[PDB]
């Protein structure tokens, strides 16, 4: 296995499509700066 | 009480004995035994070959070398726009979205501490209070490699012992505590993004977990917090890794 | 040696539990018999406790967290003295060498690691003094205060159940640092001090006066707590020589 | 089990009787204030 990620308030949107059972690849958008 | 015969193994069972068996049968040069384990792992999992460097199971001296293989570059590009994080791992979103204060989602409707996450340490929680999180879970047919999702000053590195609980729907449902309380490396960078935690846990079997800079962090298991720092980007001594390098990985033992 | 392999290979949470099962029944005739058998084998000094009768006590773990008479314990009256918390035997005593306390001959464990990486506490410690304390399966079981002391902030680490001996003192690694243990950190007229219980196997229950019991049960992570300042809505105060807690079974 | 006490330097001088294995009762000198 598991990997966490955390990102500070104010700073990163997550991709609105990716949710629980989303299929991750590495490369692919995960979050875009605010 | 949810009284299930799957969950209560997980209490039972020697897990952390049963790990390092299983590192131990990995990392042995076992010739057609090693193929054997290996091609049967390949058939259940469904593992995509073609996505690896070497797609021959019988170019795989030990089990951990099939387990840890690298990918052919061109099958993962890199987003391009400076602007956008990129997926550090291979798998599926276990969950994600926002810190509620201190809490994190681990399944619907079951919240765990950020403090606990990060070994109660309350300064590394007070930067990531009312954030984001993503939780990726890495499945045994996964690339088990872990990369950037953006360039970071590594800053601080944090080992903290653990459990070894398996991660599925049934312990993320029923586990309290399961990603605070297993055995994880917790590593914290300066990104243009603000501070970054990448967190790698392991989980039954697969709890062996390495970075790039300082190799296998575990085993062994001495039982203890132990903390690494490095200096801002600026100053002799930094490390620095850019957005889709390789950062770490998980293997068995 | 076996005895040695033995603490990796035995379930020390799982035999921890069932002795907490047992300790924690009241049954009567059984209790009184596991207290007597218990009081034989160890050489408990009845004569001391406050009811020295076996009868007395509805279950093994009341007996084991027995009071004591008053009179048996007189505490050091001179305000610049700070007496000893618990009935045992010295461990180890003296200087943290920087970072670094002594488990035994020829073995140091890290100051952070024992306060499970808190770097702010180990800064109060560094260089400072350290006293570590034995409590046997005959001695009182409880701890006392060895100064009059402000609670400032107490945390709960999770850990192994490794036993405590002088074989396991000699030969596991960060003993201290790796067992299930509270740290307790006090405002005191002679700066900040620090109490820490540490669990061992069986003996891995753990109280203070002002939180009750704090395991059972084992959450699997790191509990913090925090008080004010002495004299302040919310402040724990104890005095030299009052209980502040104990250690009990399962 | 155990029991350790820390103090901070300078703050308290150690009874010089007391070494591994010296018997502990609660209320009998442990250290003193410098
Ligand atoms: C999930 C894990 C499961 C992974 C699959 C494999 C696990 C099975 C464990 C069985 C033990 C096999 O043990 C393996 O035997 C072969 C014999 O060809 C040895 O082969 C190697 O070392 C021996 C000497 O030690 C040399 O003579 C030989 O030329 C060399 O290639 C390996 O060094 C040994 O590690
Ligand atoms: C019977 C097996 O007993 C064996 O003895 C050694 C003592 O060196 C154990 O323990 C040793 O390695 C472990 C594994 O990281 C450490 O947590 C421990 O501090 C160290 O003393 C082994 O895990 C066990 O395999
Ligand atoms: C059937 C035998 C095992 O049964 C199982 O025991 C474990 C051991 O405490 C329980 O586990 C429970 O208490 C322990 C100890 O405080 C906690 O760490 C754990 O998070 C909690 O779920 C399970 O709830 C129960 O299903
Ligand atoms: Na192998
Ligand atoms: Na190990």
């Amino acid at each position: 296995x598991t990997v966490i990620n955390l990102f500070a308030p104010g700073k990163v949107n997550l991709v609105e499509q990716l949710e629980s059972l989303s299929v991750t690849k590495i490369g692919q958008p995960l979050a875009v700066s605010t | 009480m949810l009284n299930s015969f799957k969950l209560s193994l997980q209490y039972i069972l020697p897990k952390l004995w049963l790990t390092r068996l299983a590192g131990w049968g990995a990392s042995k040069r076992a010739g057609w035994l090693t193929k054997l384990v290996i091609d049967l792992f390949v058939k259940y999992y469904k593992v995509d070959m073609k996505e690896a460097q070497k797609p021959d199971t019988a170019s795989y001296r030990t089990f951990n070398e099939f387990f840890v293989r690298p990918l052919r570059d061109e099958v993962r590009p890199i987003d391009t726009d400076p602007n956008v994080l990129v997926m550090p791992a291979d798998g599926v979103i276990s969950q994600l979205g926002k810190i509620e204060e201190d809490k994190i989602l681990q399944a619907k409707g079951h919240n765990y501490s950020l403090e606990a996450l990060l070994a109660g340490n309350y300064l590394m929680a007070d930067l990531f209070r009312n954030g984001t999180f993503v939780t990726t879970y890495l499945s045994p047919r996964d690339y088990h490699r872990v990369h950037m999702p953006c360039n970071g000053i590594l800053r601080e590195m944090i080992y903290v012992p653990g459990d070894l609980f398996s991660v599925n729907h049934l312990t993320a449902q029923n586990v309290p505590n399961l990603f605070a309380r297993n055995e994880r490396v917790i590593c914290l960078f300066d990104t243009e993004f603000g501070p970054m935690a990448q967190i790698l846990v392991g989980a039954t079997i697969v709890g062996s977990i390495e970075t790039v800079w300082a190799g296998t962090i575990t085993p062994p298991r001495e039982g203890i917090i132990k903390r690494w720092t490095w200096p801002a980007g600026e100053n002799d001594g930094s490390v620095a890794l850019l957005k889709g390098q390789e950062m770490g990985r998980f293997k068995l033992g």
